[PDB]
């Protein structure tokens, strides 16, 4: 048929259009500096931006108001978003009751249900259950790290290759399990030896020896001396 | 206006002169709710309980659901909607009530038990009201107070087209 | 007071801070004072 | 100068700042500064987070905080209503506590030379600021 | 983390395989006897663990051509794999990735 | 068991029911209810002496010292201590909110408040209190002499409501000429600092606009009016803000049939 | 787009720096004077 790239996952992020979204409703608010009191992340659908059982309480702990909040992340978020979706928020509320939420990817955790098809106790950990859900492989787990980034003023930065063993940490941390690991041979790929893929990419290991000495060299040299 | 839950004087009285006091035809008291013809529950309204345009509709029946039968032998279909008022997992009133365009029926219950448990099980629309928080909830006479005030005369709401 | 009271020595209003360190041979002179240094 | 000036100061200790009779309260800095003085460029934007929490109706805008690429020690400039500029002495080892009581000293001394030259006086009262401190209680 | 991550359950989205020639009923159920277990504790006291739910096709279950449909944006929809060669960063993270 | 309303715990929950002089001096104040106390309990408030009737009804949530003295009581004191139908009396300590806040950190837009200035009544003020606080209305104040908001009718009107759950009330003070005129200008000219005013829920009612506000706010319009009164006064136009809109309802309503009508969408909610 | 406004966004926890007076540091010094003895006769002790 047609692969997607003659580089294979060299794709380095998203298609050039949800990546200026993805920066921008995901834009980090700047400090105005002040004295925080509280850093919240609480966890709200981004559809119905409801004052929720803690979200309306620990808002009302200082006096303060819910809905505020809620229509401005309400109607902010009304647009560019899917339905049915969850995000975290942080809020970073200061001395004087001054406010300014961030709006964080939605990690990990209850992500696998749109990923290996099922539900959370489902996922139960290596001491609740000792089986697992769908598998998973060391490509499945490459493209989910793209949707996560605590970098957002950098995107490139970390590269994917440093923040990538944490998501498949937490899934693994709940028991899932990917092909990779835990197992005793490799994917099987019936377009060429199933054998030899090892052997195969063991040099498309060295294509990226040239290159995590110059995806990480071009952050030291993006950035002072 | 109906009271449908096993109520109490004379959270009522200040209730049946809101049918008055706002020009309500009758008033379904589900009864045995409580006392109806107290000699609080009528003075918690200032005589104005025992006015001409309020005849006391006190309503003997249960969680049979024939009372929407009742509904339906209360001046017929094509008259009362649901009227359920219920917890805050719903709309709001200046949606449900705001988009009448027909009519419809009112309905307020006491906190313990909110209605017969066979209320709900036939409604298209039932009624909430805000709250300062979640577990938090208002009165039995603050419930139809700012509804039975709303279904008045909707005059307001016709200049409100927009 | 609390107990035995000792008050550090103090000058004018103006020349208080930041006074001039112009001397004379080995002593601090100044209109007001003077003080081997 | 219309009477002899004051001979004597008050004892507070102030941990405020304000425009009793300063007009103007720049500092200057440098980023590329790195190693040479961490904690004297520690201080001096340190009294910046303290200066922008005056004290008096002002808008607290009277401080400015500029980016020297000059490599320099960093070094605060206050100069009052009349004019005066007094640059306080930023030592290896003083903080932001130790610059406000420095100003602020400076500023008295500033105010009665002024009152003295027959400037008008800016009486401190309360206003919004012995108060949402009474808070703090 | 209890919400504010997506929860659903569609399936994935193939636009191809990840070889050329599709085996039958039995070579997809052959390699899937392997299936059955795991390493789950990598130490002088290791031993194996129970696997289950593993699917009908382990060739393309999500290794090329397929897509899953995980974007929270409006304008996005699922993103596909289609090629095998310039892992990003991968060859190093297929033994050391794992609590060895 | 204490069958004697002579006994010391009885006559501190007496004058601590009824009297108000009393009550602050010891920071104390009754509270009535067996499912009003554990919601109390629940966010971390402990009765000082909860006393129970002698009887059936004796859930132990709390017990093993929950601020110990769980004294059973008799049906006698059942009845005189307590007025109540609850076999679950206790009585908690006084918390406060600051008389500051009013002064300082006034916010612009959404600050819509409450009065309430008369001789009021029990049951009536709680439950104003509860559905004040029940919007989340801010700076919830009392007048000349409205009845204490630490009553013992009061918290069993109130229902919850007087501790923080969400209540910023306040309560306000007395001056010189055996009046409150000066009530107002230390607070509500300063409380026209943020700028609107409104004199809705008098039994008489002037200018009356009269529920008719068609524009959904201009939204960023950083003014909002404030509460009202219960008695026909003219007192509410003697200090200096010249707005004067007094409110009345529409239909054959009366007392207490006005409040609740207006301050259900005449409260923060102007955005429909 | 932002939190509350009225007066000035003071920031820098505006909550401290109560400027104590002369005989707050008179005592606020003396207070500390009596600590470090109150630490000392401690430490005779043990």
């Amino acid at each position: 048929p047609k692969t997607v790239n003659i580089e294979p996952g060299s794709n380095r992020f998203l298609d050039p259009n949800v990546e200026a979204k993805a920066k921008d409703i995901f834009a980090v608010p700047e400090f105005p500096n002040k004295a925080v009191l509280h850093n919240w992340r609480f966890f709200i659908k981004a559809g119905k931006a409801a004052t929720g059982p803690p979200v309306g309480q620990e808002f009302s702990k200082l006096g303060l108001k819910a809905m505020d909040f809620a229509k401005a992340f309400n109607d902010r978020t009304k647009p560019h978003f899917k339905d049915d979706i969850e995000l975290i928020v942080r809020i970073q509320v200061y001395f004087d009751k001054s406010y300014i939420f961030r709006i964080e990817p939605p990690p990990t955790a209850w992500f696998l249900l749109r990923a290996i098809r099922k539900k959370r106790g489902e996922t139960g950990p290596v001491v609740l259950r000792g089986n697992y859900c769908a598998y998973l492989t060391l490509e499945m787990c490459y493209e989910i790290a793209k949707m996560k980034q605590m970098s957002w003023g950098k995107v490139e930065y970390p590269p994917i290759e440093v923040r990538v063993r944490r998501v498949v940490g937490q899934a693994r941390r709940m028991g899932i399990a990917i092909i990779g690991i835990d197992t005793v041979h490799s994917s099987p790929v019936k377009g060429m030896t199933e054998k030899q893929y090892l052997e195969e990419s063991e040099k498309h290991r060295k294509v990226h020896m040239i290159q995590y000495e110059a995806l990480k060299a071009k952050e030291l040299e993006s950035a002072p001396l | 206006l109906v009271l449908d839950n096993i109520e109490d004087p004379g959270v009522l009285g200040t209730l049946l002169r809101t049918a008055s006091g706002y020009q309500y035809d009758a008033i379904i008291a589900t009864n045995h709710c409580a006392d109806l013809y107290d000699h609080r529950v009528v003075r918690a309204a200032r005589g104005a309980h025992f006015q001409t345009s309020v005849p006391i509709y006190t309503l003997k029946d249960e969680d049979g659901d024939d009372v929407y039968g009742l509904l339906n032998h209360i001046v017929e279909r094509n008259n009362l909607l649901p009227l359920c008022y219920i917890a805050q997992a719903d709309a709001a009133g200046v949606d449900g009530e705001t988009a009448g365009t027909q009519t419809g029926f009112v309905s307020s219950p006491e906190a313990p038990v909110g209605r017969v448990f066979r209320s709900s099980v036939v409604g298209a629309a039932p009624v909430p009201l805000p709250a300062p928080r979640q577990s938090d909830s208002s009165y039995a006479a603050s419930l139809s107070r700012e509804l039975a005030s709303v279904s008045q005369a909707r005059e307001e709401l016709l200049s409100d087209f927009c | 007071f609390q107990s035995e009271p000792y008050f550090e020595e103090e000058i004018e209003a103006y020349r208080a801070h930041h006074r001039p360190d112009v001397y004379v041979y080995k002593y601090n002179v100044s209109p007001t004072h003077l003080s081997l240094r | 100068a219309k009477r002899p000036l004051a001979v004597v100061a008050p004892k507070t200790s102030h941990k405020h700042l304000f425009l009793m009779h300063m007009e103007k309260v720049t500092v200057t800095v440098s980023p590329l500064l790195f190693g040479y003085g961490h904690t004297l460029q520690k201080a001096a934007l340190d009294f910046y987070r303290r200066g922008l929490s005056a004290r008096s109706p002002f808008p607290s805008d009277k401080m400015f905080l500029y980016y020297s690429i000059d490599h320099i020690t960093p070094k605060i400039e206050v100069t009052w209503l009349d004019g005066s500029v007094y640059v306080p002495p930023l030592i290896e080892g003083v903080k932001a506590q130790d610059l406000i009581q420095m100003v602020m000293e400076q500023a008295w001394l500033a105010a009665d030379r002024m009152s003295a030259e027959g400037r008008v006086l800016n009486p401190i009262a309360i206003d919004d600021y012995k108060w949402e401190q009474l808070i703090a209680f | 983390k209890r919400s504010g991550k997506p929860s659903d359950l569609p399936d994935y989205k193939q636009v191809y395989l990840p070889y050329d020639t599709a085996p039958t009923k039995t070579e997809l159920d052959r390699e899937r006897r392997k299936f059955m277990h795991a390493y789950s504790g990598r130490m002088e006291h290791r031993k194996m663990v129970e696997v289950k739910d593993v699917p009908q096709n382990m060739y393309t279950y999500g290794k090329e051509g397929m897509s899953i449909p995980i974007s929270i944006f409006k304008d996005q929809a699922d993103p596909v794999i289609g090629p095998e060669w310039t892992y990003p960063g991968i060859f190093e993270n297929k033994i050391v990735a794992q609590h060895w | 068991v204490i069958d004697d309303v002579n006994h010391a715990l009885v006559q501190h929950f007496l004058k601590l029911s009824t009297n108000d002089k009393y009550r602050q001096a010891r920071q104390m104040l009754v509270i009535g209810g067996r499912a009003m106390i554990e919601e109390l309990c629940r966010a971390g408030h402990r009765p000082r002496h909860l006393m129970v009737e002698c009887g059936k009804p004796i859930p132990e949530f709390l017990h093993d010292r929950r601020k110990t003295d769980v004294v059973l009581v008799d049906r006698s004191v059942s009845v005189a201590v307590t007025p109540g139908s609850d076999g679950y009396v206790g009585d908690f300590a006084i918390p406060t909110p600051p008389m500051k806040e009013k002064l300082i950190a006034n916010h612009q837009r959404l600050n819509r408040v409450l009065v309430l200035d008369n001789i009021e009544d029990p049951g009536v003020l709680g439950t104003l209190l509860r559905t004040a606080s029940g919007y989340q209305y801010d700076a919830i104040i009392a007048t000349n002499h409205c009845a204490d908001l630490y009553d013992h009718r009061v918290v069993r009107a109130a229902r919850g409501a007087h501790f923080q759950t969400s209540v910023p009330i306040y309560t306000l003070k007395d001056e010189d000429g055996d009046d409150v005129y000066g009530l107002l200008n230390h607070i509500v000219e300063r409380n026209n600092l943020l700028p609107l005013c409104y004199i809705a829920q008098a039994d008489a009612a002037g200018v009356d606009g009269e529920t008719a506000g068609t524009q959904t706010g201009f939204v960023s319009s950083p003014e909002a009016p404030v509460g009202r009164v219960f008695r026909s006064s003219v007192v509410g136009a003697a200090p200096v803000p010249l707005p004067a809109p007094r409110q009345s309802d529409s239909s054959y309503a009366a007392s207490l049939s006005r409040e609740l009508a207006s301050v259900s969408q005449a409260r923060e909610e102007l955005l429909s | 787009a932002a939190a509350a406004a009225a007066a000035a966004a003071a920031a820098a926890a505006a909550a401290a720096a109560a400027a104590a007076a002369a005989a707050a540091a008179a005592a606020a010094a003396a207070a500390a004077a009596a600590a470090a003895a109150a630490a000392a006769a401690a430490a005779a002790a043990a």
